């Protein structure tokens, strides 16, 4: 089955940047800042609300559908953006899944891919423009399809030690992550 | 002919290096990997589909939902890291006791042997308890990935031993 990123930057510059990469993959590079893996902090985001730089996950939507919505919220000052169709692989998690019922909005049915996401595993993508997806799939001739037809997303039970909860929150004394929890919590 | 490779190891073992260094000839600077790399690379007519996944302890759960179709299994240790050796060798048996890897090679590249603590190939073998390993072939190879010594002496058995 198949994952939609919609994304504001153009097919050539994912492939020359080697696909889908977490913004903490450049920020490592760029000063040395150890990337975040813990899935809540990437649901919750900064304080006031926005994507940390230091993010060690990349999003995708489960529907063409919900990609869209997300593109027409987050998106809605670009007149171009893209749809790109994505196949599955372990190392994509879903967040509802994994951070429960404490996923702390889990209106964005997120499936998250940690590390992010190679270009061999963009399927194709979709042009929108001015919030209308007019045209029909563009094939990804760089897309291997062998890699991935026999991988599946990461079940959200080898998710659960990767929730990455505050060290004092609640959920650390319950089932599943309580067999995670760290010392003291 | 076609082999898909799995390649494993605790964080620093050198694994995304020798990735780079095969498919690009070249010794990159890497990123501690926490989902996977994955290229495709051709060595005396066969093509090895290298998967490289990240060694870090939280996500090495995540390791055996890349078990199935895999032919050979490569499992980079650091040589100097005396300390972990014997995580390196817990982390080994579990994958290899996995029923999905039963039929799997496996190549120990016993990397940075450039560094002067590096325990060598027979110190390995023994520190990793292989000799317990009676079902299928394993052999352990010198590497350094930086300079790339060692690497398609490897790639050579995984050839020769399937
Ligand atoms: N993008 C989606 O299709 C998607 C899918 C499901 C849920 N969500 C939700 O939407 C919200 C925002 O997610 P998002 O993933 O769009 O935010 P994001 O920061 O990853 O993407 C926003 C924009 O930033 C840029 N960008 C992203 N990663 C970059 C990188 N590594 N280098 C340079 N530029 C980069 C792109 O222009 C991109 O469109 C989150 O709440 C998430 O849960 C998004
Ligand atoms: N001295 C020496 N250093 C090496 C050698 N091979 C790799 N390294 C270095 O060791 C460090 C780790 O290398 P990586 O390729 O990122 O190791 P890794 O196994 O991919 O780690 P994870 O992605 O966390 O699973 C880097 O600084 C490499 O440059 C080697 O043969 N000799
Ligand atoms: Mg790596
Ligand atoms: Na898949």
């Amino acid at each position: 089955d198949k994952l939609y990123r919609a994304d504001s930057r153009p097919p050539d510059e994912i492939k020359q940047s080697g696909g889908l990469m977490p913004r903490g993959q450049s920020e490592y590079f760029d000063r040395g800042t150890q990337m975040n893996i813990n899935l809540y902090d990437h649901a919750r985001g900064t304080q006031t609300g926005f994507v940390r730089h230091d993010d060690g996950y990349v999003s995708t939507s489960i529907s063409l559908r919900s990609a869209h919505l997300v593109g027409q919220t987050i998106l809605s000052g670009h007149s171009t953006y893209y749809i790109y169709v994505i196949a599955t692989a372990p190392n994509m998690f879903n967040v509802n899944d994994v951070l429960g019922a404490y996923s702390p909005h889990p209106d964005d049915q997120d499936v998250s891919a940690l590390g992010g996401i190679p270009y061999s595993q963009i399927y194709g993508w979709y042009r929108v423009h001015f919030g209308v997806l007019d045209e029909q799939l563009h094939r990804n001739r760089g897309y291997r399809d062998r890699y991935y037809s026999n991988l599946d997303i990461a079940p959200a039970a080898d998710g659960y030690g990767l929730a990455g909860f505050p060290p004092e929150h609640r959920a650390w004394r319950e089932e599943p992550w309580i067999h995670h929890a760290p010392p003291g919590s | 002919k076609e082999m898909r490779i799995l390649m494993l190891g605790l964080d620093a073992a050198g694994k995304t290096t020798i990735l780079y260094k095969l498919k690009l000839g070249q010794s990159v600077t890497t990123i501690p990997t926490v989902g996977f790399n994955v290229e495709t690379v051709t060595y005396k007519n066969v093509k090895f589909n290298v998967w490289d996944v990240g060694g870090q302890d939280k996500i090495r759960p995540l390791w055996r939902h890349y078990y199935t179709g895999t032919q050979g299994l490569i499992f980079v240790v650091d040589c100097a890291d005396r300390d972990r050796i014997d995580e390196a060798r817990q982390e080994l048996h579990r994958i290899i006791n996995d029923r999905e890897m039963r039929d799997a090679i496996i190549l120990i590249f016993a990397n940075k042997q450039d560094l002067p603590d590096a325990m060598k190939p027979h110190e390995i073998q023994e520190k990793l308890g292989l000799t317990r390993i009676r079902d299928r072939n394993w052999y352990v190879q010198p590497s350094c990935a930086t300079s790339g010594d060692g690497l398609y002496e490897g790639l050579t058995w995984l050839t020769s031993n399937y």
